[PDB]
């Protein structure tokens, strides 16, 4: 039952079709590595400047692929577009669920080194 | 790598009703990709599911491109491919593909769009 979030985005292998929509599965035969532009762009979408605060990037290259926590699961709506749907409650997110807690720790992160 | 991965787009043109198109989309680097689509989207209107292929071949297809439109894949030269027959002017749109990678975060790549634009006969 998963269905994607009110509204418009803010700007194995094989899924699994439910309804009309797509649920993403992780393929464990390979690894997908993005590029540093990406990494770059994630890095400053939690808060990172990449040029002045280039010892927090590792914290980018962390969250950028972090697990989805409990039953958290990527999923791709009828107009492509990718939400989160939580298998356990039925919430449902445009964000990874793991964002958030990034961005925390980057802010940590950035006191503990003055 | 440096670079984000980027999907080229090819085959756009002009038909007329019940002609044939062909649609190529071929993707930068050696990436392997969970999914990849064909979505379309006629100006007002909202971007819509035409066809996906998962990386073993299953194929979904919208209820009113079925037996016209069949997508497959070369995975070897990363290319997903869209071959449209019986086309009628309500095909008209712009097509876009889509590749989607999985590593926790789910990565969806776009590519630039090309219109199909299909007049009526006769």
């Amino acid at each position: 039952f998963p269905r994607p979030p009110p509204g418009k985005p803010p700007t194995a292998g094989r899924p699994l079709r439910i309804g009309d929509q797509l649920v993403l599965e992780e393929d464990y035969d390979e690894t997908y590595i993005p590029s540093e532009q990406e990494i770059l762009e994630f890095a400053r979408e939690i808060g990172i400047d990449p040029i002045k605060e280039p010892e927090l990037m590792w914290l980018a290259r962390e969250g950028i692929v972090a697990p989805l926590p409990g039953e958290w699961k990527p999923c791709q709506d009828i107009t492509g577009d990718i939400y989160y749907f939580n298998f356990a409650n039925g919430q449902s997110m445009w964000d990874h669920p793991c964002d958030e807690h990034y961005r925390s720790l980057v802010i940590q992160e950035r006191a503990k080194l003055s | 790598s440096m670079g984000q991965v980027q999907l080229q787009e090819s085959g756009g043109g002009l038909v007329q009703a019940g002609g044939s198109l062909n649609l190529s989309c071929v993707a930068s680097g050696s990436s392997h990709f969970n999914s990849m689509g064909w979505y379309r989207q006629a100006p007002g209107k909202q971007r819509d599911l035409v066809a996906d292929i998962s990386n073993d071949g299953v194929t979904n297809y919208a209820d009113s491109v079925k037996d016209r439109f069949t997508i497959s894949t070369n995975n070897a030269k990363n290319a997903v491919y869209l071959q449209m027959n019986n086309l009628k002017p309500e095909d008209t749109a712009v097509y876009y593909c889509n590749a989607v990678a999985v590593a926790g975060r789910a990565f969806s790549y776009w590519g630039q769009g090309t219109q199909v634009t299909v007049s009526s006969a006769a």
